[PDB]
């Protein structure tokens, strides 16, 4: 599972940052002292490991340490490694005694690492990150989203005593909703396999489940069964996903208080068309197909004429089965959700008549005819294209000439020829791609004229369910699309961290002046910005006859001087270039760039749709543009996607978010595995190491003045119990007293201020205040710990008996 | 005369997971859980690989018979309780606040806002 | 059931059986005693038992609940990578130490007759031993 390619940029995360003090003022080392390395021969042997424990030896000099490998366990061997290879160890602290990274005392890479690891194998997959929500993928059900969990985090007087879960964010986010009357957006975001459509289903769930009912149980049941239906019509089996969502979604949502959907709204975009047609080995097409197939009655197959799963040219004939998915039960599902957005069953019946002759459409075989060199349908398959339009409620003559009479322009003259074979089967395969896609965006429409507000929405709870930054070594069209819609929502990021932080700030009276941002405005430019970016020039091209994909790489080499966000690749400067994105240099390869994006059916084969009799597949392609000449943007997939992105974004802008980052911890789908090198790529691509950075930076500690009070009353217990001081006073005196400068704490209009180096500098002083303390502070705690263990080792006694018991039994066999 | 040879076994497999080495961090844990302490010199004298029998020859020696939580109140007073809570956390102790109210309402369980440390030397003396 | 009959009549004196022996029997049947079970049925019937007696104790010790996910419990809480795996002195100082603690040669024999590896794999060891 793990490459050689995800080992290369895996080390090139890794950093070193804080330095070790293994060393006491005497230059001798701390007896037992454990440090982090990635040098061992466990690393080298095992990919799924990437940093191993060791204790630092007696005698070890300060330039070279000299340790020995405890965990995993190993030989004893002492060996030598340079101090840029150790990182501080956050020894003795439990993972499980707190929700959020950055309470960790160092959190360095292998720290971080070994945090999330321990919770997770302790079945506790959510973990903070303010403002980011981490949630790894067990890959089994860890009865946790039950409806149980649902009213525990529901009814739960303070939501604090509970650990971090999706249900946290959804509770919150529909406090604030309800508290301060702003709408609020959850992303959802991460790579395949890696929990985003269970997360968001978990969250609807929650949503929909009132304290005492829901008068519009109608439409919180149409939104619930939009799940099935959207799945079964826009979810595929992939290599990394049995269920995989080949489509981004967008869903805006009205919610009582209480609980219980009362409207909503439901968007998808980039669906997958392409595969529509054709499948990687080991891949299905829409789960659709086969359910349908395989579920559809004897009288429906009858009727529809419909062959085998195996029968079908568009259906990867072995691919047909999926391990553990019943697809003759999800068609029953899918059936009874249709009902639930309120189609009849003439309605059902000619959405699978239509998706019946997409398949059969997909038999018929076009053969050369050479008097010229046209196409032609095989005679013996002119049934089964006249059925196939039957079943579409499409003219099967006028289908027939869009894809056998081609009409030129040359001169200024029409004239009328033929496609050969080629061009009329890319015509078949683009009205297969069409109808299907405009089936899938038609059902949608129909849902949301039964569950949008007549008016608009006042305040909503968005969702969005997307991939994040993906990044192959080739990268294509898709990722280009997905990676600036990323972009988008790291602007997004860091703007709402800064705008919280300098709110306190200036809420307090505190400075500003030394905030940090790091923008991305310059890249969302050279991507973007209309005339000079790489969108404008992908359209250019695609518009302007002749266009090449390597003709669209020149341009913007010549055009894109202007910022180092763009970069000429070095192999084949032609076809393939750079970017730097946000999380590093993502290379792009434009072969089929202008194929993929004008991938969209135009011209005359559209009017035919429009003239069906069927009222249904009138609707399809409604009040699409006439494209008599040339070809126009409003039928490019790049320039309809990037307006419905800023109209996307404008109104994400609008709300308030909350990041879910989700992670696959191991490419094989199974549960309690844990793969280091790939989810630190990940820990990258989510920006989660950058959100801790982040927070630290100024003055991250803040406490109210009672708060700091009791915290760090021993720093000076003269200065914190003098009665004749107000409680702001006696914090300005402790910290002058303390040995801090003046540069590491600031006094706002009611919290003390700290630089993070300056909280844990004035920790250490009163510990030092303490000295007298620390012995029976360690024999309370150790002997508490003692019984600690002890209890968790009495629960699974009457387990032990059992053990014992049949040993015995097995004693007596001999 | 009182064999602790038991408890000392148990104890050391419970702060090594069963196995018959241990961590020197969590070799002072278990010595402090029996109300041992060691001066940074003798504890850079320990073995680095620490084993069961070290540790029963080790406790056989350190432990006090008389007088095991000697470090919380010698027989040869009084803290106010949110104190006590403050040098706790100050120290960072791994204690979370529910372990630190049941040793509080085990301890003072008449809510004082004052409390012994010769009572909590009794009542941990009690639970070994 | 005749096998329930004869083994009480090796054992049986004065027409009773006595708890230890009663448990042998329990074993040469397949049942797994505890004594949990043996301390329920000398609360109920004193020390010696008639065959309805010892008949309703083989019902004590049938647990059918038992399964290698009930028995691995003890195990898998030691086990703190979850590797499925635990050294051989690992369960030995488990089995020797709490519950119905057997004699270290009893653990050391049970743990070199299934494996001589010293890493096991106890839901297999589990396994084994319910058969
Ligand atoms: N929280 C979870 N608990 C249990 N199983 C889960 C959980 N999240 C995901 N899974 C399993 O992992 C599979 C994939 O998770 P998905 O939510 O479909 O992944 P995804 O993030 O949506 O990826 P894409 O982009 O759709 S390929 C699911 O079908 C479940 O089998
Ligand atoms: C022709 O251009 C494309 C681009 C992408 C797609 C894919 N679907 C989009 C999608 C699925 N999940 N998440 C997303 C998105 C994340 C951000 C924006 S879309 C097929 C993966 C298809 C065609
Ligand atoms: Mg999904």
């Amino acid at each position: 599972a793990v490459t050689n390619e995800e080992i290369k940029t895996a080390s090139k995360i890794v950093r070193r940052v804080s330095n070790v003090e293994a060393f006491d003022k005497s230059g001798s080392v701390f007896k037992g002292y454990q440090i982090w390395t990635d040098i061992s021969p466990t690393i080298e042997n095992d990919p799924n490991i990437m940093f191993v424990k060791c204790v630092v030896q007696q005698g070890s000099k300060k330039e070279k340490l000299t340790v020995v490998q405890i965990d995993p366990p190993g030989t004893g061997t002492p060996y030598d490694i340079d101090p840029t290879h150790a990182w501080n160890c956050n020894s003795q602290v439990d993972p499980m005694s707190f929700g959020d990274i950055g309470l960790l005392n160092h959190t360095n890479i292998p720290c971080v690492l070994d945090f999330l690891k321990h919770r997770y194998l302790k079945n506790q997959i959510y973990t903070t990150a303010v403002p980011l929500i981490v949630a790894i993928n067990p890959y089994k059900d860890l009865g946790n989203t039950t409806n149980e969990w649902i009213r525990r985090y529901r009814d739960t007087a303070d939501h604090t005593k509970l650990p971090p879960h999706v249900f946290t964010c959804a509770r919150e986010a529909l406090s604030n909703l309800h508290g301060v009357n702003k709408s609020q957006t959850i992303i959802v975001s991460g790579e395949s396999g890696a929990g985003k459509t269970e997360a968001t289903k978990q969250i609807m769930r929650y949503f929909a489940s009132s304290k005492s009912g829901n008068m519009d149980l109608r439409i919180q049941t149409a939104i619930m069964a939009a799940n099935p239906v959207l799945e079964a019509f826009g979810n595929a089996k992939t290599i990394r996903n049995n269920n995989s969502s080949r489509f981004g979604r967008f869903m805006q949502l009205v919610i009582s208080h209480e609980g219980g959907i009362r409207y909503g709204s439901v968007v998808a975009f980039l669906l997958e068309k392409s595969r529509i047609i054709t499948q990687d080995d080991n891949e299905r097409s829409y789960h659709i197909f086969y359910q349908f197939l395989k579920g559809a009655n004897s009288t429906m197959k009858s009727k529809f004429g419909l062959k085998g799963v195996t029968e079908y040219k568009l259906l990867n004939p072995n691919s047909t089965e999926v391990s553990g998915v019943d697809d003759v039960k999800d068609f029953e599902e899918v059936i009874e959700s249709l009902k639930n957005m309120e189609l009849s069953e003439s309605d059902i019946e000619v959405i699978f008549s239509i998706v019946a002759g997409i398949l059969t459409l997909g038999n018929v075989r076009l053969i050369e005819k050479q008097e010229s060199d046209a196409a032609a349908i095989m005679d013996e398959d002119m049934g089964v294209f006249n059925k196939a339009c039957e079943l579409m409620y499409l003219d099967p003559e006028l289908i027939k000439r869009e894809i056998l009479i081609k009409v030129t322009v040359a001169g200024g003259t029409k004239i009328e020829g033929r496609w050969n074979k080629n061009d009329a089967e890319v015509l078949k395969s683009s009205l297969c791609k069409a109808m299907y896609e405009k089936l899938f965006l038609w059902i949608i429409r129909h849902l949301n004229s039964r569950i949008e507000p007549e008016g608009g929405f006042k305040t909503f709870m968005g969702m969005l369910d997307i991939f994040g930054f993906e990044v192959f070594k080739n990268n294509s069209l898709e990722q280009l699309f997905i990676n600036i819609t990323n972009e988008m929502l790291q602007k997004n990021f860091v703007d709402i961290v800064f705008e919280r932080e300098s709110k306190l700030y200036k809420d307090e009276g505190i400075s500003t002046a030394e905030l940090k941002y790091t923008s991305n405005k310059e890249v969302i430019n050279v991507l973007c910005e209309k005339g000079k970016s790489v969108l404008s020039y992908l359209e250019d091209q695609c518009l302007a006859p002749g266009g090449t994909d390597e003709k669209f790489v020149s341009s913007c080499a010549t055009n894109l001087k202007e910022n180092n966000k763009f970069t000429p690749a070095k192999v084949a400067s032609n076809k393939n270039f750079i970017i730097q994105h946000t999380i590093g240099p993502i290379q792009y390869c434009a072969e089929s760039f202008l194929l993929k994006n004008k991938d969209v059916l135009r011209g005359d084969l559209v009017e035919v749709i429009k003239d069906s009799p069927n009222p249904i597949v009138q609707q399809l392609f409604e009040g699409q543009v006439i494209e008599k000449g040339k070809i126009a943007k409003g039928s490019l997939i790049g320039s309809q996607f990037l307006n419905q992105l800023t109209s996307l974004m404008n109104l994400i802008n609008s709300t308030e978010p909350h990041f879910i980052r989700c992670i696959k911890p191991n490419e094989n789908k199974k549960p309690l595995e844990w793969c280091e090198p790939k989810i630190l790529i990940q820990l990258h691509a989510l920006s989660i190491l950058e959100a801790l950075v982040l927070r630290q930076l100024g003055y991250s500690y803040r406490r109210t003045f009672e708060e700091f009070l009791y915290q760090y009353k021993f720093v000076d217990i003269a200065a914190a119990e003098d009665s004749s001081v107000e409680n702001q006073n006696k914090c300005v005196n402790i910290l002058k007293l303390s040995g801090l400068s003046e540069s590491m704490y600031k006094i706002g209009k009611s919290m003390v201020f700290l630089k993070q180096e300056g909280a844990k500098i004035l920790t250490k002083i009163q510990r030092e205040k303490l000295v007298e303390w620390e012995n029976c502070v360690s024999v309370i705690e150790a002997a508490i710990l003692k019984h600690k263990y002890k209890q968790k080792v009495n629960k699974n006694i009457p387990s032990l008996l059992r053990v014992q018991a049949h040993i015995r039994k097995k004693m007596v066999a001999q | 005369a009182s064999d602790m040879e038991e408890k000392f076994r148990e104890a050391f497999i419970l702060f090594s997971s069963c196995s018959d080495h241990i961590e020197m961090y969590k070799f002072f844990e278990l010595m402090n859980s029996f109300g041992i302490i060691l001066t940074n010199d003798e504890k850079a004298a320990l073995p680095n690989d620490i084993n069961m029998d070290y540790w029963l020859n080790f406790a056989k020696k350190h432990y006090n018979y008389e007088q095991p939580f000697k470090h919380i109140n010698n027989v040869n007073v009084q803290i106010k309780i949110d104190n006590f809570l403050g040098i706790m956390k100050a120290l960072d102790t791994r204690l979370t606040e529910s372990d630190l109210n049941i040793l509080l309402q085990i301890t003072n369980p008449e809510n004082k806002s004052t409390l012994n440390l010769k009572t909590v030397s009794q009542k941990l003396t009690e639970s070994i | 059931e005749s096998d329930v009959r004869i083994y009480f009549n090796e054992k049986s004196s004065g027409g009773k059986i006595s708890i230890d022996n009663a448990s042998y029997n329990a074993r040469k049947l397949g049942l797994a005693p505890s004594s949990i079970d043996e301390k329920k049925i000398k609360e109920l019937y004193g020390d010696n038992l008639t065959y309805e007696q010892y008949l309703e104790y083989l019902s004590i010790c049938v647990h059918d609940k038992d399964n290698v996910e009930e028995l691995i419990k003890m195990f898998a809480h030691f086990d703190n990578n979850c590797t499925g795996y635990l050294t051989k002195s690992q369960m030995k100082n488990i089995l020797t130490t709490w519950g119905d603690a057997l004699t270290d040669q009893e653990a050391i024999d049970a743990l070199n007759a299934f494996s001589s590896e010293d890493n096991i794999d106890y839901k297999l060891f589990c396994e084994d031993i319910l058969q």
